[PDB]
RNA sequence: UUGACGGAAGGGCACCACCAGGAGUGGAGCCUGCGGCUUAAUUUGACCAACACGGGGAAACUUACCAGGUCCAGACAUAGUAGACUGAGAGCUCUUUCUAUGGGUGGUGGUGCAUGGCCGUUCUUAGUUGGUAUUUGUCUGGUUAAUUCCGUUAACGAACGAGACCUCAGCCUGCUAACUAGCUAUGCGGAGGUUCCCUUCGCGGCCAGCUUCUUAGAGGGACUACGGCCUUUUAGGCCGCGGAAGUUUGAGGCAAUAACAGGUCUGUGAUGCCCUUAGAUGUUCUGGGCCGCACGCGCGCUACACUGAUGUAUUCAACGAGCUUAUAGCCUUGGCCGACAGGCCCGGGUAAUCUUUGAAAUUUCAUCGUGAUGGGGAUAGAUCAUUGCAAUUGUUGGUCUUCAACGAGGAAUUCCUAGUAAGCGCGAGUCAUCAGCUCGCGUUGACUACGUCCCUGCCCUUUGUACACACC
RNA sequence: AGGCUGAUAACCUA
């Protein structure tokens, strides 16, 4: 799954920035209701960290629902390059 | 602006797909229901789970996860929803939880005839005026049969089925396929409302005693 | 048919049994004891209760029924044999 | 400076809709405001009627489901404020309070 | 890809349940498919009577 | 010994049995489902308890089938290094600026004889089971819709089903109370008749009054209560007054034990195993097919006319459903344009508020006149409009024309006991468009019976049995 | 060819 560099920050940054996220099962859908990246790639995405076990994922009525973890935080600071005091609005 | 008959359906479809949300998330934590009290100003979920320091995490972590997921993905306005857990005050009366406690059993791999009774002697010693338990699927065997465990008092046909009967319906994801569980507690009757319902039986009849004065 | 069940006739031989002396032969008053002196959750099944007794209270009148165990009357007989 | 004031209650649950219906009327009466109701709309019944069978073999039978919304309409002679503090009071789970300041 | 229009008729309506694009009950906006209302009756508040 | 079975017996029972009947179906045309045939494909499941069933009314999508073109929507881990064509420039060059290995994922792929769940059926009957081989309890008899009860009694005392129960309908001039429901009175106004008065219509009044009519909460009301007779002192039954109601008042919902290799893997991010996974059974796009027509069958629709068709006049329901407001996506009033179909404009309604001032059969007058006729409306030509990205293999709706069988249906066979059958239309589901279907609703409104076990079955007892895969 | 039967034979109809 080639994401744009500029559309996987902002992934990146929307789930660092909350420490949750979801997705309508719509893979034609044009962009993410949260997120200006669109609905597919926000899915695949998500799939990867899932497989790296920096989210955890649960499905139902149609819609994904992923919670970082303490490995995910670990990681999207490194990516995004920030400082190490800052942690997802879930956990304040 | 929508009208009262698609309203109401469309309050009654965010309490159906809430509850299953939370049915998954919350599996493995007792989640045994939820209680949708909105307001104006704030809209109050309700968690009743059998194992509540799961369900609120370290410090309050998951239950602001949950929070912040439920609110984003029914368009709800931020700081306008919030989540409250909740302790099951009888568990053994409450068929969603004994049918939930009897799946992790099972997967854990407690032999079923073993595991069926321990959740039988459970609801009895709780107060129940009788239980069923049901397990159905391949067992041991190639083909598929089914154990019943009944002990007490229970009903079938009627009105009071609906306030005097608790039953839940589980699926044991086993290495050989997929078992059955179903769970059916007959409640007694509780003039508090609280154990029980507080109607009483259409066929039970009570003479009050005579008195001598 | 209108035979009636154990609920009906049960309750009715309890009613008269500790409620003798209150229990009168019209329906119409009977219905309203049973209110006072039991539970009964719906009201027709209060009112073939209150039938069946009335009909038991007529049938005592005449003689002695079988399921009904009335001590004052009990104790009347013991009397009259000794 | 008096105004009518209409407020609007539903419910699936006729228990609780009539048990909050008497708290805001009595609660009225106790302020000696002039009340005009309540004034109950007919039930409105949604059904839904479909195959119990998730398959098309058997018998065909069916299920009709039904959904009743019941509906009152509480006229009050009194100022917003005023309302605003009787309604105010905690309402029962499932009973809908809806309050606006009545067209004429 | 996906170019074909999806303004109207079965293939644009699915399930909110489970995604199936049969037997959609549609009355009141609803939007379940007849096995997943069935299931799912109860907790949406419909009820039967008679 | 228990079951099952019997062209064994006894008792009882059911319009998915019959009797007495009504409407029919089976015959015609057509609609739709199934088989067969045909086909690139005409996807497929199912054979009382399959066959207008899979809510399965498929133009695309649906879609599983057929002919072709794309796309990766192959996580994670390890090691390695403007032209030609075409249905369409879809892809492929030009120009401008990943590959193995494992491990996954998807699949309306297979197996419902590996499963869960759900549903149907045995089975609408009254049946089933503990405690103290199997049996008793759980019964000779009476009684009941009922294993319902009275009694009998080596059983006693209990648990389920039945009943109770819950929903709708039927009575309330009594209660609560209504500018989103009305009535009565009054005031003003219009019209008619004789200024008052009378008849009728319109409008107004949160200070006319009120709740009969409407709505919906709470209650009441039937218990066979009362009378006669029959039954054992019983349980109960028949008839009758009164009563809204005297079949458990009517109709439903719920509904035991034990079962079936009943249906569904094509409802499901229910699911085991198996198959496939990039020249894919994944996914999407274009086109076709699912509808293809010597024939057999099932549910139906329309008919064969005068107890009618046609043209007038006239006139009374109930259940219900309705919008993103974007110029406007839903239900649509009113005005205008048009023969119709339909179009334009101003609006109302997120609804007891607006559509809704809301049907048909029927009633009424006239024409037709026993002639396949003005019965019937299949088949077919021409043409117009609407839905849609797209109407051809006619989507549907109009106009004129065309004007088939069919004259009441063989053997056989279905449903039904009262506001029922039948007739009559309406809403809802499906739905951009499409109803001969289904689920409800009201309107008109009967014949016959109040039985029986003859047929088809069911329950209980006795009895026979070489059957137990249980008389297939 | 149809009907009768769960199905075949027999039987009945066209
Ligand atoms: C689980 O426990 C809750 C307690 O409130 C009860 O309401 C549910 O019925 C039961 O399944
Ligand atoms: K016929
Ligand atoms: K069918
Ligand atoms: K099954
Ligand atoms: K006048
Ligand atoms: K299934
Ligand atoms: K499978
Ligand atoms: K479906
Ligand atoms: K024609
Ligand atoms: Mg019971
Ligand atoms: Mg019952
Ligand atoms: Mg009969
Ligand atoms: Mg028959
Ligand atoms: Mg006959
Ligand atoms: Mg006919
Ligand atoms: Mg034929
Ligand atoms: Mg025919
Ligand atoms: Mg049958
Ligand atoms: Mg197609
Ligand atoms: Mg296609
Ligand atoms: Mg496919
Ligand atoms: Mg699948
Ligand atoms: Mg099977
Ligand atoms: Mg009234
Ligand atoms: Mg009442
Ligand atoms: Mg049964
Ligand atoms: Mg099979
Ligand atoms: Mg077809
Ligand atoms: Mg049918
Ligand atoms: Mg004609
Ligand atoms: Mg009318
Ligand atoms: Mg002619
Ligand atoms: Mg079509
Ligand atoms: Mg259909
Ligand atoms: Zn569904």
């Amino acid at each position: 799954m080639i994401i744009p560099e500029k559309n996987r920050r902002e992934i990146s940054k929307y789930l660092f920035q909350e420490g949750v996220c979801f997705a309508k099962k719509d893979y034609n859908l044009a962009k993410h209701p949260n997120i200006d990246v669109p609905n597919l790639q926000v899915i695949k995405l998500m799939q990867s960290f899932k497989s790296k076990e920096y989210v955890r994922e649960t499905f139902a009525w149609m819609h994904y629902y992923w919670y970082l973890t303490n490995d995910g935080i670990e990681f999207l600071r490194t990516y995004l390059n920030l400082p190490s005091e800052i942690v997802p609005a879930t956990l304040k | 602006q929508m009208s009262k008959k698609r309203k109401f359906v469309a309050d009654g479809v965010f309490f159906a797909e809430l509850n299953e949300v939370l049915t998954r998330e919350l599996a493995e934590d007792g989640y045994s229901g939820v209680e949708v009290r909105v307001t104006p100003m704030r809209t109050e979920i309700i968690i009743r789970a059998t194992r509540t320091q799961n369900v609120l995490g370290d410090k309050g972590r998951r239950i602001r996860e949950l929070t912040s997921v439920v609110q984003k993905r029914f368009n709800f306005d931020e700081n306008t929803v919030e989540l409250y857990a909740e302790k099951v005050n009888n568990r053994g009366l409450c068929a969603i939880a004994q049918a939930e406690s009897l799946r992790y059993k099972l997967l854990g791999g407690l032999a079923v005839r073993r595991a069926c009774y321990g959740v039988l002697r459970f609801i009895m010693e709780s107060g129940a005026k009788g239980c069923e338990v049901i397990v159905s699927g391949k067992l041991r065997a190639q083909r598929a049969k089914s154990m019943k465990f009944k002990d007490g008092y229970m009903i079938s046909s009627g009105q009071p089925v609906k306030e005097y009967i608790d039953s839940a319906v589980r699926h044991v994801l086993l290495r050989q396929g997929v078992l059955g569980i179903k769970v059916k507690i007959m409640l007694d009757w509780d003039p508090k409302g609280k154990q029980g319902p507080t109607t009483p039986l259409p066929d039970l009849v009570t003479i009050h005693p005579p008195k001598e004065e | 048919g209108r035979v009636r069940t154990k609920t009906v006739k049960k309750s009715s031989r309890q009613v008269i049994e500790r409620y003798y002396s209150k229990m009168t032969l019209d329906f119409h008053t009977n219905k309203k004891i049973l209110e006072e002196v039991a539970i009964i959750p719906s009201k027709r099944l209060r009112n073939k209760i209150a039938g069946f007794s009335t009909h038991l209270m007529k049938r005592i009148q005449k003689g002695p029924v079988r399921g009904i165990s009335l001590k004052l009357q009990e104790e009347e007989r013991e009397r009259r044999m000794d | 400076m008096i105004h009518k004031i209409r407020i609007t209650l539903s419910s699936k649950n006729v228990k609780n809709l009539e048990k909050v219906c008497a708290d805001l009327v009595r609660g009225a009466k106790d302020k000696r405001l002039r009340v005009k109701g309540p004034v109950r709309m007919p039930t409105k019944v949604l059904n839904i009627t479909t195959r119990k069978s998730p398959c098309g073999e058997g018998t065909n039978t069916w299920d009709r489901f039904e959904l009743r919304v019941h509906k009152r309409v509480i006229d009050l002679f009194s100022s917003p404020d005023v309302v605003k503090q009787i309604t105010s009071i905690t309402i029962e789970p499932g009973v809908e309070v809806e309050v606006t300041i009545a067209e004429s | 890809w996906n170019a074909h229009p999806k303004n109207y008729g079965p293939g644009s309506r699915t399930c909110r349940v489970c995604g199936n694009p049969h037997a959609i009950i549609r009355k009141y906006g609803l939007m379940c498919c007849r096995q997943c209302f069935r299931s799912n009756a109860k907790e949406i508040g419909f009820i039967k009577y008679r």
